[PDB]
């Protein structure tokens, strides 16, 4: 998972 | 044991 | 006319009521299981006679069979229990992670990370010696000061609540020492689950791809901040939010010390922080999924 | 009007909610509770020593497992040490109980030893023959061995022999022992006359045999006895002293539940019939000195 | 006058929070249980009834949306 700039 |  | 739909909307009583009731059984569950704890699992793992530097040797000297082994990789370091795969393509393999059943807390702090948690084996019914492993995680040091012995390979697999598994093979294996932060460095992968440690989620683009690379990553427990999550932001920290130690970048793509969710289908309206915090493998089932078998081997590569 | 009813949803709302708080209160005291592993009955002991004299003689008091380092050695390895009142710490090599164990091994397997130890001494297994290598050879002072059967009527016997060292894998871990030192059991080592052969006595004595399994033939006979017999032993076409033998529930066996139709049950033909085999099996080494 | 309207349509949008929080609680507790079995003698044999959880919500988020 990420994380949005 | 033993073989002849 | 007015008030058309006023002691509709009472389904609120319905609904509280019920919680009320749900609440009633979760405290009643965790009182029994507080009392079951008031006496303790117990094992009795029998030494096995052959011991080694590792797994692989172990394997050289006659040890046939998958087991708890005692291993001394080196002079210095005291001899400590492992669990060997002797039987997964060629044996010699050094259980460094694996989980199987949720037996085992794997969101721990960092000095438990770093000495290692859990049950390294348990009994096989009859048998006097301990043939099934546990959930466990051998300790951040003797796997760093493992892979830095020598050239070390790492075997991962996993399978789902279906049966079927895949693996992720890295030909080279690398754990720094805490000085270092245990900064991974994997290469040479190979396998049927994707290259989420070197690549990040299939699923995901651009920047968002790479970010959850964790190949050259730090460490990071949830009370020790490692992740290439730059924020000052005490909250938005990876470990905290996705689940246990490992190692994050911003944040991951394979999450092998997630929470393990039975089912393996989850969801974040369940997850404790609304994120993928299971034991996850994003290139092989999306980030709703938390696998139901998952382990981390090491052998000596072969130079 | 119905409001009454809106307090209601509220007086159980904020009830069951701050239950929601007290929850994981008792929830997180829970967790703190889950967090060890469980316990493991087998322990180390933390005395180390060159044998398990050595370590007796440096206090320790209980039997169970222990570091030895013997002098020669590079590397301190696991055994399990015998230790009584009178401070005697014998240093076991050879264990039988169950047929727990399976004993048909190799040279590799015999040479670094199988099976599992166990504080309580109550598991079957086979010290490296490296390791007993080292052990009795590795100084002047001499070593002594006690061979210790039981059958299954709850009998035991033991038979001693001085001088007990086992020579190098470059000399096939050759077995020597200066004499029997006497024991109800008797010297299955010097042979055992069977009637046939005039040779008999001779041909299944052991004092002097090279060890044997089936991938390293080292016997006195044309053909393999440790393949036959499948076990790893001191062979000499073949034994009359065989405690790496089959194991035969019950001690009773006839040559007919044999393989090859040749005696390969744990025998010691000085004490029973090598168509009985013993129900538990012990060898242990101390130093000479302690016996007197 | 409708004393009970901002007042019903909140304690429901409220309540439906408290949905939200106990599944994850459901699901948080069944996991800490479980991480107990390897550690204790034995673990509580449970079942988590979360398929309830969702009729639940669903029948209230259709309610929300009465006004
Ligand atoms: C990487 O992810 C982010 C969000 O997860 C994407 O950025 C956009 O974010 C806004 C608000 O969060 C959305 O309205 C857009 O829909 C997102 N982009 C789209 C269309 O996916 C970002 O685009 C992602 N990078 C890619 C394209 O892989
Ligand atoms: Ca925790
Ligand atoms: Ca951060
Ligand atoms: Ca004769
Ligand atoms: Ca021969």
């Amino acid at each position: 998972m990420h994380r949005p700039y | 044991g033993h073989r002849p | 006319v007015n008030s058309n739909i006023p002691t509709n909307l009472r389904v609120l009583r319905s609904i509280l009521e019920n919680l009320r009731s749900k609440i009633q059984k979760l405290e009643s569950d965790v009182s029994a299981q507080m009392e079951y704890c008031r006496t303790p699992c117990t094992v009795s793992c029998n030494i096995p006679v052959v011991s080694g530097k590792e797994c692989e040797e172990i394997i050289r000297k006659g040890g046939e069979t998958s087991e708890m082994y005692l291993i001394q990789p080196d002079s210095s370091v005291k001899p400590y229990r492992v669990y060997c795969d002797m039987n997964t393509e060629n044996g010699g393999w050094t259980v460094i992670q694996n989980r199987q059943d949720g037996s085992v807390d794997f969101g721990r702090k960092w000095d438990p990370y770093k000495q290692g948690f859990g049950n390294v084996a348990t009994n096989t019914d009859g048998k006097n010696y301990c043939g099934l492993p546990g959930e466990y995680w051998l300790g951040n040091d003797k796997i760093s000061q493992l892979t830095r012995m020598g050239p070390t390979e790492l075997l991962i697999e996993m399978e789902d609540w279906k049966g079927d598994k895949v693996k992720a093979h890295y030909g080279g294996f690398t754990v720094q020492n805490e000085a270092n932060k245990y900064q991974i460095s994997v290469n040479k992968y190979r396998g049927t689950a994707g290259n989420a440690l070197m690549d990040g989620a299939s699923q995901l683009m651009g920047e968002n791809r790479t970010m959850t690379i964790h190949n050259g990553m730090f460490f990071s427990t949830y009370d020790r901040d490692n992740d290439g999550w730059l924020t000052s932001d005490p909250r938005k920290q990876c470990s905290k939010e996705d689940g246990g130690g490992w190692w994050y970048n911003r944040c991951h793509a394979a999450n092998p010390n997630g929470r393990y969710y039975w089912g393996g289908q989850y969801t974040w309206d369940m997850a404790k922080h609304g994120t993928d915090d299971g034991v996850v493998w994003m290139n092989w089932k999306g980030s709703w999924y938390s696998m139901r078998k998952m382990s981390m081997k090491i052998r000596p590569f072969f130079p | 009007t119905h409001d009454s009813s809106i307090r209601y949803l509220q007086e159980i709302y904020n009830s069951n909610n701050q239950k929601i708080v007290n929850l994981k209160e008792k929830v997180a005291q829970l967790e703190a509770q889950c967090q060890e592993p469980c316990k493991d009955t087998v322990q180390i002991h933390d005395i180390t020593g060159k044998d398990c004299q050595d370590i007796a003689n440096k206090g320790a008091k209980q039997s169970g497992l222990y570091f030895i380092k013997p002098l020669k050695a590079n590397q301190q390895f696991l055994v399990y040490c015998e230790i009584d009142g009178s401070g005697n710490g014998w240093t076991v090599f050879q264990k039988r109980l169950d047929g727990s164990v399976d004993f048909k091994k190799n040279w590799i397997q015999y040479k670094e030893g199988f099976g599992h130890l166990s504080p309580t001494g109550t598991t079957e297994f086979w010290l490296g023959n490296e390791k007993i290598h080292l052990i009795s050879t590795q100084s002047a002072i001499p070593y002594a061995l006690r061979v210790e059967l039981e059958d299954w009527n709850g009998r035991t016997s033991t038979a001693d022999y001085a001088m007990f060292k086992v020579g190098p894998e470059a000399d096939k871990y050759r077995l020597t022992y200066a004499y029997f030192a006497g024991g109800d059991a008797g010297d299955a080592f010097d042979g055992f006359d069977f009637g046939d052969d005039p040779s008999d006595k001779f041909f299944t004595s052991h004092n002097g045999m090279q060890f044997s399994t089936w991938d390293n033939d080292n016997d006195k006979f044309e053909g393999n006895c440790a393949e036959q017999d499948g076990s790893g032993w001191w062979m000499n076409k073949c034994h009359a002293g065989h405690l790496n033998g089959v194991y035969y529930q019950g001690g009773t066996y006839s040559k007919a539940s044999t393989p090859n139709g040749y005696d390969n049950g744990i025998i010691w033909a000085t004490w029973k019939t090598r168509w009985y085999s013993m129900k538990k099996t012990t060898m242990k080494i101390i130093p000479f000195n302690r016996l007197t | 006058v409708i004393e009970k309207v901002q007042h019903i349509q909140l304690l429901q949008k409220n309540v439906r929070a408290q949905l939200v929080d106990m599944k994850r609680l459901e699901v948080d507790i069944d996991i800490k249980i479980r991480s107990c079995r390897g550690s204790c003698s034995r673990a509580l044999a449970r079942e988590v009834d979360l398929k309830d959880y969702e009729d639940q919500q669903k029948q209230l988020e259709q309610v929300i949306a009465k006004d």
